[PDB]
C-alpha cells in the first residue's frame, strides 16, 4: 500500500457541459521543503504546479484523465473528465459505486435554459420525479441500482432525454 | 476456475505468450486460478493469477501467468482491455 495522492474534483461531476467550470484539487500532504504538485493529463505532465488546477471554461480538450502528485504522495489513480455539448446532460461524481456508497445524479441543462417535470430513469423504468429540477440522491447504493441512467424534462414544451450512461455497484 | 471466462483467458495468456516470445505452447487446461479485484470510482477492472497446463514440444508444464482486465466507459461506450503481464513456469 502506497500513500497515493487523490484528485478530486470541485464540482464533483466528472461529466460536464461545455463552457461549464471545473477545479481539480490534489488531496496529498505537502512538506516545506518541496510544496510542489506534478500533474498529468492523458498521462502526460501539464506545466502547472499548484495545488489546484483551475479550468474556467471546459473544452473537449480539457476532457480525458487526470493524475497528481506530490512529495510525500505517490502517483494517484486517474480521474475521468467528460466534457459533453448537447442541451442536456445526466451528471454524476463517477459510475463505479460500492454498496452503501452515497449516489448523487443531477440533470444539467445547457446555459441558460430553464427546465422542469425532470424524470431519472433506470433501465428504461423511471426512478423520481420532481416538477422543478432537482437532483437525485440515494443515500446507500445497493446491488439493485445498478443500470443504465438518462434524465429528461420539458425545456417549456419540449420534452427532451439525455444521453444514458451506465453506472454500476459493486461489493462492499 | 473450470468456467469458460477463465479458459479464454489462459488461452488468451497462451496466445500472448507465444506472440511475443515467438513459442508455441499448445494450451491444455487451468488447474488454479485467483482474483484480485482492483476497481476504481472509473473502471471495474481485476488481475488474474492463472496456473494453466501447456504442452512444451509435446511435454506437459505447468505456468503461471499474469492477467490484467480492464473495463473503462467513455460517455456511455464500454472498453474492454486485456494485457499478459507475467508469464512463467512453475
Ligand atoms: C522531495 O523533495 C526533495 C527536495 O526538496 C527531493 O530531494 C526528494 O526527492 C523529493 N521526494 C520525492 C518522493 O520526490
Ligand atoms: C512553497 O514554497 C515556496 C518556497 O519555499 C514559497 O515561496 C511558497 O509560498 C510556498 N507555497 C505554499 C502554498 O506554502
Ligand atoms: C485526452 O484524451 C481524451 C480522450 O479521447 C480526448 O478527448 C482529449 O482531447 C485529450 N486531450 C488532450 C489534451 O490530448
Ligand atoms: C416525455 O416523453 C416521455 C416519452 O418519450 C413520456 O413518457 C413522458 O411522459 C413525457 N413527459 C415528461 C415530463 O417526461
Ligand atoms: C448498461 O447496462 C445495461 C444493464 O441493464 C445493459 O443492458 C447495457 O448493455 C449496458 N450498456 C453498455 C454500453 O454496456
Amino acid at each position: 500500500d502506497l500513500p497515493k495522492a487523490v484528485v478530486f474534483l470541485e464540482p464533483q461531476w466528472y461529466r460536464v457541459l461545455e463552457k461549464d467550470s471545473v477545479t481539480l484539487k490534489c488531496q496529498g500532504a505537502y512538506s516545506p521543503e518541496d510544496n510542489s504538485t506534478q500533474w498529468f493529463h492523458n498521462e502526460s505532465l501539464i506545466s502547472s504546479q499548484a495545488s489546484s488546477y483551475f479550468i474556467d471554461a471546459a473544452t473537449v480538450d480539457d476532457s480525458g484523465e487526470y493524475r497528481c502528485q506530490t512529495n510525500l504522495s505517490t502517483l494517484s489513480d486517474p480521474v475521468q473528465l467528460e466534457v459533453h455539448i448537447g442541451w442536456l446532460l445526466l451528471q454524476a461524481p463517477r459510475w463505479v459505486f460500492k454498496e452503501e456508497d452515497p449516489i448523487h445524479l443531477r440533470c444539467h441543462s445547457w446555459k441558460n435554459t430553464a427546465l422542469h417535470k425532470v424524470t431519472y430513469l433506470q433501465n428504461g423504468k423511471g426512478r423520481k420525479y420532481f416538477h422543478h429540477n432537482s437532483d437525485f440522491y440515494i443515500p446507500k447504493a445497493t446491488l439493485k441500482d445498478s443500470g443504465s441512467y438518462f434524465c429528461r424534462g420539458l425545456f417549456g414544451s419540449k420534452n427532451v432525454s439525455s444521453e444514458t450512461v451506465n453506472i454500476t455497484i459493486t461489493q462492499g | 476456475e473450470n468456467s469458460l471466462e477463465i479458459e479464454e483467458l489462459a488461452r488468451f495468456a497462451v496466445d500472448e505468450h507465444n506472440k511475443k516470445e515467438n513459442a508455441l505452447l499448445e494450451f491444455v487446461r487451468v488447474v488454479k486460478a485467483k482474483e484480485q479485484a482492483m476497481n476504481t470510482g472509473f473502471t471495474l477492472a481485476t488481475m488474474y493469477y492463472l496456473t494453466l497446463e501447456a504442452k512444451d514440444g509435446g511435454k506437459k508444464k505447468l505456468y503461471e501467468a499474469k492477467v490484467w482486465v480492464k473495463n473503462t466507459q467513455w460517455h456511455n461506450a464500454m472498453t474492454n482491455f486485456k494485457e499478459l503481464q507475467e508469464f512463467k513456469p512453475v
